[PDB]
């Protein structure tokens, strides 16, 4: 069981980094998107560069 | 007289004022704009909150 429960931990420890290295992109990703919700909508558009 | 002198008192306005038009086409142009995006954003608000 202590060998079941070394190897069910790496399992677990890949899982927690997986999550831990996604979550950073994704929150990135609507991140991102928020900055596009905030410019395009209508400042590109009065920001057109004139 | 008094007649032709309201004319040559206007005659100065008249060209300065005129001189404007060009700007006020781009003005009601880029105005129009802020119309119809006003209008938009009035749909997709009702559409929400239905």
């Amino acid at each position: 069981l202590r060998q079941r429960h070394t190897e069910l931990e790496r399992e677990v420890s890949r899982f927690e980094d997986q999550t831990q290295q996604q979550r950073q992109q994704y929150a990135q990703a609507k991140e991102s998107l928020t900055t596009l919700n905030r410019l395009i909508p209508q400042v590109t558009l009065l920001l057109d560069e004139t | 007289w008094q007649s032709a002198r309201e004319l040559l008192r206007d005659w100065p306005s008249q060209r300065h004022l005129a001189d404007r038009v060009q700007p006020l086409r781009m003005r009601l142009s880029e105005l129009e704009q802020r119309l119809n995006n006003q209008q938009n954003a009035e749909r997709l608000l009702s559409e929400f909150c239905k």
